[PDB]
């Protein structure tokens, strides 16, 4: 068995299903079957944070939980505490966390100290991977993310239709976004670039400079050639309703 | 406020498509923004004696 459900709850929190899959490499992984025994079988809007960690972006994650909520998106992340959590609890969005078994911490039951690596409370549904030695790393999830997200947006093979539209918001409030931005510029996916981390905000300020008065002190010179290969929007606003519309215009229209 | 970095042939497609979505379903797709207006009202000096 490749993979295998389980109810998790979440101390003073939600019942969440938690999956775990016991090889990330294996051929033809049986998301069909997967999605099925979660009843996540109609396509559905994706929303991918790339990046996602604990970050001051409060009204920002309500705007974008309105949107989400309004749209039916289900929203991807990394599987820790981000500050989406409140939002998505009182909206009853799915919540779709995704990360390696072993960077990964189970909640303590009363404990005064959260770790930052552990799982958060207002997650639906947890994908927690893990290769046959139980060695899997940050970045080395990406592939099984960015699959889940595309079979999440097809549905149903009997529905004959266009799957749904997928955005990444890239937050890079963790170095390990490179993979994953890599990946969805790979299967030509928008990526709004939201202000707020170091990262995304020398991007948006080098994408409103001339070419000559570029400065690249944090973002890697592959990320430099996949932000020209790619469809990356620049958000120059921590506003909720800026967020929201973004949001609401890539999931309904391609602008390319 | 000019904000949305937004071709102008897909800000006069986004609008048709909204005076449609407004005429035919009685919805707008775009969200309504808050205009505040500074007014100036005239209140009596009750004297609080």
């Amino acid at each position: 068995q490749v993979w295998k459900p389980y109810d998790f709850l979440f101390p003073a929190g939600r019942l969440a299903k938690l999956v775990k899959v016991f090889d990330v490499y294996f051929k033809n992984f049986p998301f069909s079957d997967l999605l099925n025994k979660l009843k996540l079988t109609e396509g559905y809007p994706i929303v991918n944070l790339i990046g996602a960690a604990q970050s001051n972006r409060g009204k920002f994650y309500a705007g974008l939980a309105r949107a989400c909520f309004n749209s039916e998106a289900i929203i991807v992340d990394s599987a820790i505490e981000t500050g989406l959590e409140p939002y998505v609890i009182r909206r009853d969005l799915k919540l779709v966390g995704v990360a390696p078994e072993n960077c990964v911490k189970y909640p303590k039951i009363n404990s005064t100290y959260k770790d930052p690596y552990e799982l958060s409370n207002g997650h639906t549904h947890l994908f927690l991977v893990n290769d046959k030695d139980k060695t899997l790393q940050w970045s080395q999830e990406t592939l099984f993310k960015i699959q889940l997200i595309l079979k999440l947006a097809e549905g149903k093979v009997s529905k004959k239709g266009p799957r749904c539209k997928i955005v990444n918001v890239l937050l890079a409030d963790t170095p390990n976004y490179l993979d994953e931005v890599r990946l969805a510029v790979k299967y030509d996916l928008p990526i709004i670039v939201c202000k707020g981390s170091h990262i995304c905000d020398e991007i948006i300020k080098n994408s409103k400079a001339q070419e000559e008065e570029k400065q690249w002190n944090l973002v890697d010179d592959e990320m430099q050639e996949l932000l020209q290969k790619g469809h990356f929007y620049m958000l120059d606003s921590l506003d909720s309703e800026d967020i929201a519309q973004y949001i609401h215009f890539f999931l309904t229209f391609t602008p390319y | 406020k000019g904000i949305l970095p937004m071709k102008e042939s897909f800000k006069y497609a986004y609008l048709v498509l909204n005076d449609l979505f407004q005429e035919q379903l009685q919805f707008s797709i775009i969200e309504p923004k808050s205009a505040t207006k500074e007014v100036v009202k005239a209140q009596p000096l009750i004297g609080i004696t």
